């Protein structure tokens, strides 16, 4: 039900929760390499399709699927574990 | 036991979230300074092109006085 | 396109600041110290010394004696002049 989900969300935004897991979810990705593996993806299409040619829209279009593959599985097992965590506390 | 698969959708689609904004955040900054980059080698290149114009100008006329200082 | 663009905007920042007449007139002093002047005119009389006065035209003259005015050209000079460019360029805008 998207109700519950609705009224969970809420719930990770208002107590802090959302923006905290957030900063660490990022900081984690950043500490594996991840976003350096992004990077040179980025320097790698600019110089393939041209800055004469290339937008903001056609980069994330080429690199979003890779990003989303290489997205280790270890820190999405954390991250699962922090929400139930945190809705066996509230709820 | 995991009763619901509900916590398992949110864990999901904040990573999904966290994870589509930082690509959007890195292409945006990646491309910025691509640009500003090559916007200083255009700069550099454009005043070669106009230093290489100013001295054949200034030069042709140059070779025109010399010329007829010579004569007689 | 854009390349022309910047080219002419560059060129014009040169004309309205006066700047193009200090690039001149430092060319010429560079001309004149590294000897530009005094080798181009002996050159000019040797050619004239082989086609003689009469059968000589400065259109003709013009023709022999280019190549070698703009290979006596020092690279220095050149490099000196693209210097004063790119700093004049960074104190206006």
């Amino acid at each position: 039900d998207a109700q519950m989900r609705a009224a969970i969300n809420q719930k990770l935004i208002e107590t802090g929760e959302r923006e905290r897991l957030k900063e660490l979810l990022r900081a984690k990705l950043i500490e594996c390499g991840w976003k350096d593996q992004l990077k040179a993806h980025c320097k790698e299409v600019i110089k393939e399709k041209g800055l004469e040619h290339v937008t903001v829209d056609d980069l994330v279009a080429e690199i979003t699927p890779k990003g989303r593959a290489l997205v280790p599985d270890s820190v999405k097992k954390e991250l699962l574990q922090r929400i139930r965590t945190f809705l066996a506390q509230h709820a | 036991l995991v009763l619901s698969e509900l916590s398992q959708g949110l864990a999901v689609e904040l990573m999904e979230r966290v994870m589509m904004e930082f690509v959007r955040e890195t292409c945006s900054q990646e491309l910025k300074n691509a640009v500003e980059t090559d916007q200083r080698v255009r700069v550099a290149r454009c005043c070669e092109d106009v230093c290489a114009h100013l001295v054949d100008l200034f030069l042709v006329e140059e070779i025109f006085q010399t010329a007829k200082e010579t004569l007689q």
